[PDB]
This record gives structure tokens, C-alpha cells and sequence, in this order.
RNA sequence: GAGUGGCGAACGGGUGAGUAACACGUGGGUGAUCUGCCCUGCACUUUGGGAUAAGCCUGGGAAACGUCUAAUACCGAAUACACCCUGCUGGUCGCAUGGCCUGGUAGGGGAAAGCUGCGGUGUGGGAUGGGCCCGCGGCCUAUCAGCUUGUUGGUGGGGUGAUGGCCUACCAAGGCGACGACGGGUAGCCGGCCUGAGAGGGUGACCGGCCACACUGGGACUGAGAUACGGCCCAGACUCCUACGGGAGGCAGCAGUGGGGAAUAUUGCACAAUGGGCGCAAGCCUGAUGCAGCGACGCCGC
């Protein structure tokens, strides 16, 4: 009577990021600089912080001074956690 | 000691020598495959895949190697054989 | 600890002035300073006037009730009666002077105890000095 | 695997249990997956259970412990799950 | 009774040495993955053999660790179209590798156990527990300014449950740092707890999570799962038994003893209750736990 098979029965979103490219000199990986802004807990200055984020290029499309949209991945390599989705603007 | 550890030491000598034997037999099977491929010997190596891929998945059926390991060996041998 | 006329004689009414009104309020009701400290810290938590709640809590004591009831003369006389367990509350032996009776509490006397059972309609407001004892603390 | 326990939250000589779904491995007063119900020092024992959650966890296959299996059999969530004709109707308070 | 065998022994309990780190706290990700026992679909439990403890007879010593017979122990096969591998191809989904429709095909292979009601293999699903990445957060120091060579990336292989310089062989020459890198010092982290009107400051007792460690270091084996306290192997430090031939052991389990300290407890009772393990069950273990003793150590009450 029972069906010999049953259904499995979705898809959480990964984080995104946009930032200006720096040092795209390493085999299809683009080192993107992401700006962040948080208020300092006591004093209440809005501090501009930055960090370099190694993105997987594939084929070497973007260049330096480009504003590249990104998305997270698994570890493609140690440091490299990201890939580019889409390339806005140019050098 | 004092405990039933004395019994479970006697098992881990027995059950090692079973699993050591099967793990070693897979290595010599997989080793003799690669020497057939590196010679440029197609008809011999095509036979040795069905020899080894039989023997891999039987070791997964024992509960020694675990099936995901047994699968990823068979994948590596078949993609080697096609070239 | 139970204290067990002169202590009243020093005060009359048988920082200089602040302590003296607390002292009569304490030794009237027979309270120890740690217990008197607790009723203050409960009173200020409750709403309304914080001073007026203090006298409500001290008047609520089960032995105080006996004094008002007049079953036993001299508030200190009632200490001997209550702890000995002569009194009863809702068919339960209260052997405790610190019992604070609420509304609709029925105080009866135990059978025998031969040496008249009045009920609590509400906790009485101050009309039935506090601002020294409030300004004493804090 | 998963198991319906009791967990002793009371003061000395005065236990109060709450009926907890948890792993077999966890310590007695450990982390629950969910608190279903609650439960012995009364003329009438006090027993309260969510009937909806009890059916869910039993339907998955949470094994009751021996004294919890009495409480489920009393209140009659065990007979809803098992589907045997003894039915439900027990407890009161007063 | 002991002995082979199955499960358990990774849980419970201990302590804070180490660690300034994805260790922890809150957030997500897993199209990058595992899961014994448990229940609840579907399909099967076919067929044959070879040994080995116990038992006897030997040696060895104060002590303690050569010939036979069974099994749900261990093994050749057969069957399984669910499943694993490879080739050619259909449609859709999108966030790129890719996923999913047990997609459809045609090649090659995967298992098992029985005896007085419990089980046993394979494979869909559900639930539990994990593992691995990242966003931000949280002490002191420049009288620490340069650090890195598997180092940062790529390609082909090896490897893992799984993604990854995780490892390895060849090309490229990059990575991190004044927003404090690399060093030195101290430190279990937190929910909380003490204070303060607050913002802050201090602390991490009990109780409840996560981490690390089990004489000191370095391993792996067995397994569904291992920092494997009361396991194994080796190396060191230390201490016991000895008939000097040989051995054995690690309280940071609960009690307890001696030290060190201004200072901290009984060599208690019981599995009756709740939790856990094994067994069909009756039960049998549980210094977890429930309680008792002792000390005004604290908070209440007479
Ligand atoms: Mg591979
Ligand atoms: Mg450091
Ligand atoms: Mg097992
Ligand atoms: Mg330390
Ligand atoms: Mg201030
Ligand atoms: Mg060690
Ligand atoms: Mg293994
Ligand atoms: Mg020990
Ligand atoms: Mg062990
Ligand atoms: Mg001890």
C-alpha cells in the first residue's frame, strides 16, 4: 500500500557586498575593499572602517578602481570566501 | 585496569587484524591498477577497474572503509581509465 | 530575639529627633531592628505614600491584632499567648508573632486556654509619625 | 534517541517536576528541546500536559521513560497516540 | 562461577593548568557534509565451508601473565534495480561552481542470523545530536615596526564524513600592518552576580550552557561517535611489591590522609524517588542523584 518513495520537502540567502577593487594581480582573484560604518559605543562618532576581501574572479573581467558586487561561498581557498556576481562601472 | 577493559583489549587486537588486512588488500589492488594505466595498457586496465571497484564497495559493506570513501575511490579510477 | 518602663522613659510618650520616633515605633510593637528594616524596604516598593504603608504593615502583625482585640492586655502579654499557640487562623495553629493578617482572615481561639472572635474587614489606613522614619533612611 | 523525562526543580523534601523532551545523553537538569508539561506532593497529584505537543513528539518517536508513561496513560495522550480503546478522562484537582 | 560474543564503556562526574584563538557570545551559511540506538513506509532474510578461546598436558615464578569443540563470532558465492561508479542525453530551478525531477536510458558492481514473543541486512523519510566556514562583539603594551616562502593564488593528482596548501609536485609573485601586523604579559568565555539614578566599574562562587585538559609529552587502534579520567603503545619524571628471576601503578570521581595556608567538611545511608546503561521481562549495577552528619559561613523565623 505504501508508496516505495517519499518527498524531501528552502534556500537561505547568502550575504552580499559591494566595494572598490584593489590589487587585482593574482590569478583570477580580486581583492575588494569593503567600507563599513558603525557608531562608536561610548563616544558616538561614526567611524569609517575598511577591510580587504579576497574574491574569486574567474577569467579576469574586472580591473582596478572598479566597483564590483560580491556574494559569499564555501572556502575555494584559505582566505578566499567570496566571488563576484556583477561588474558595475569601470576603471 | 580491573574492568571489562581486559576483554575489550582482546577484541581490539582481533578486529584490527581484520581491518588491517582489508585496507592493505585495497592498496595493492589500486596500486596494480595505476601501473597498468601508466604503461598505456587499455584492455588490462579496463579489466582491473571492475576487479577493484568490486573490491572497494565490498569493503564498504564490511563496515571498514565507509561508503563515501569507497565511492570517491571508484570515481578516481573510472576518470583515470577514460583517458 | 525578644527584647525581654525606662526604655520608654528616655523617649517620653510613655538625627537627634529622627532616631527617637523610630525607637518608640520599634519598642511599642516589639520588633528587632533587622525586621523593622525589612518592613520599610517592602513599604517603599508598594504604591501610595511610602511612610503610610509602613504603619499598615506594622498594624497588620498578628500579635498587634491581639493587642487591639484586647484579648490580652499589654502587647507584651500577647507575645506569651501567641507563641504558645493558643490562637488559630483559618483552622491553623499560628505560633508566630510576625504573621501579617490580610483581608478576610478569621482569628479564633483554641479550645481550653482558660484565663469573642473578631474579624478583619480590611487592612486599616493610617487614619485608623512616619515622615521622620522615611527621612531617617535613604 | 529523544526521550520525555522529568526534571527536579523543587527545594529540599519538596520536588516539583516539569515534563521535558530531551536527549538520552543529557544530564537531568540540562537543556531541553521543549518543555511540554508539568507534574507529586498533593492528595491529588498535579498533572498538566500539552496534548498537541505530546502527540507530535510521540509521533516522531520520543520514547517515554517508565514513570512518565504512567502519567501519559493516566491523562490519556498515550491512548490517542497508540489508538487503543481505553480513551481519556482522569485527574481533576478539587 | 570463569570463558568467547553482543551492546555500554565518548554519556554521567571532576578541575581551570593551557588558549588573546572561530576558543567564546550573539548572528547567519552547509548546492560542502555525517548520525548507533529510537519510529514508519518499501523490499528481503537464499546457500555453503574454515577456525578459535574455554577444556586437558607441558615449561616459567615470590607474585601475575603442545593437541581439542560450538555461535546472532569470522568468512567464497547467489539475489537487490531502491543504492554506488562511469558514459551518452530530457526538462526545469538560480546565486557561479551546481542543484533537483527516486528524470529517462545501458554498461559494471553492491547485503543478512537465528532461539523462545524479541531480532537481522538494504534503502526512501522524520527526529536527535554533531562537524566545518564566515559578519560583528568583547583586556594591557610601540620602553614590540616590520612580518611571511606552503607564505597568497592557480593547474593536475593524493586525502577526508565533508569544503579547503589539509598535503604533494610544477608555473605565477604575491599576502598581512598605523583601522596596531609579528612579538612580550596576563586570562577559561558567557547567562549572570556585587555596586550605581544612570552610563559605567569590578568579578566569573553555587546554579545552567560551550571550550580545554586527565603524571609530563608524542601517537594511533577499535567504533555510528574518542582531549578515549577509573583503555592501548612508546619516551621521560616520580613512587611501590620482590624469594633480585620479574612485575605493577597515577583521586584535577566520592569519602579520606599528609603537606601548604589566615582559612573550608564524614574513610555516612540508600538506590524508595527522578536521570542513565544492559535485558523480552523479572531484575542487576549507578559515591550521578536523593538524603544524613559537621562548621553561626550566609540569609530568614522563634
Ligand atoms: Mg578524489
Ligand atoms: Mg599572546
Ligand atoms: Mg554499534
Ligand atoms: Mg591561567
Ligand atoms: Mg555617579
Ligand atoms: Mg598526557
Ligand atoms: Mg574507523
Ligand atoms: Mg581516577
Ligand atoms: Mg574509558
Ligand atoms: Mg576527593
Amino acid at each position: 500500500k505504501g508508496p516505495k518513495y517519499t518527498p524531501a520537502a528552502p534556500r537561505g540567502r547568502r550575504k552580499t557586498a559591494i566595494g572598490y577593487v584593489v590589487s587585482d594581480k593574482m590569478q583570477k582573484t580580486i581583492v575588494v575593499e569593503l567600507e563599513d560604518r558603525k557608531s562608536h559605543p561610548l563616544y558616538g562618532k561614526i567611524i569609517r572602517t575598511t577591510k580587504k576581501v579576497k574574491a574569486h574572479d574567474e577569467n579576469g573581467e574586472a580591473g582596478i578602481g572598479d566597483r564590483v558586487s560580491l556574494m559569499e561561498t564555501r572556502p575555494l581557498s584559505a582566505t578566499k570566501r567570496w566571488r563576484l556576481v556583477e561588474i558595475l562601472e569601470k576603471a | 585496569n580491573i574492568k571489562s577493559q581486559i576483554k575489550r583489549i582482546r577484541t581490539n587486537e582481533r578486529r584490527r587484524l581484520r581491518n588491517q588486512s582489508v585496507k592493505s588488500s585495497l592498496r595493492t589492488a589500486i596500486r596494480g591498477f595505476r601501473e597498468a594505466v601508466d604503461a598505456g595498457d587499455k584492455d588490462k586496465a579496463s579489466e582491473l577497474l571492475h576487479a577493484t571497484s568490486r573490491k572497494l564497495d565490498k569493503a564498504a559493506s564490511k563496515g571498514v572503509i565507509h561508503p563515501n570513501q569507497a565511492a570517491n575511490k571508484k570515481s578516481a579510477l573510472a576518470l583515470a581509465l577514460n583517458k | 530575639a525578644r527584647y525581654t518602663t525606662r526604655k520608654s522613659r528616655r523617649l517620653g510618650v510613655d538625627y537627634r529627633q529622627q532616631l527617637q520616633e523610630k525607637q518608640k515605633a520599634r519598642f511599642s510593637y516589639g520588633v528587632m531592628e533587622k525586621q523593622f528594616r525589612r518592613y520599610y524596604e517592602e513599604a517603599n516598593r508598594q504604591p501610595g505614600k511610602t511612610g503610610d504603608n509602613l504603619l499598615r504593615i506594622l498594624e497588620s502583625r498578628l500579635d498587634n491584632v491581639v493587642y487591639r482585640a484586647g484579648l490580652a492586655r499589654t502587647r507584651r502579654m500577647a507575645r506569651q499567648l501567641v507563641s504558645h499557640g493558643h490562637f488559630l487562623v483559618n483552622g491553623v495553629k499560628v505560633d508566630i508573632p510576625s504573621y501579617r493578617v490580610s483581608q478576610y482572615d478569621i482569628i479564633d481561639v483554641k479550645e481550653k486556654s482558660l484565663n469573642q472572635r473578631i474579624l478583619v474587614h480590611q487592612l486599616p489606613e493610617r487614619a485608623q509619625t512616619e515622615q521622620l522614619i522615611v527621612e531617617l533612611y535613604s | 534517541a529523544v526521550k520525555i523525562k522529568l526534571t527536579r526543580l523543587g527545594k529540599i523534601r519538596n520536588p516539583q517536576y516539569r515534563i521535558i523532551v530531551a536527549d538520552a545523553r543529557t544530564r537531568r537538569d540540562g537543556r531541553a528541546i521543549e518543555v511540554i508539561g508539568r507534574y507529586p506532593k498533593e492528595e491529588p497529584s498535579l498533572i498538566q500536559i500539552d496534548s498537541e505537543r505530546a502527540q507530535y513528539w510521540l509521533g516522531v518517536g520520543a520514547q517515554p521513560t517508565e514513570p512518565v508513561l504512567a502519567l501519559l496513560k493516566i491523562t490519556g495522550d498515550w491512548q490517542k497516540f497508540k489508538g487503543l480503546p481505553g480513551a481519556e478522562g482522569t485527574l481533576k484537582v478539587k
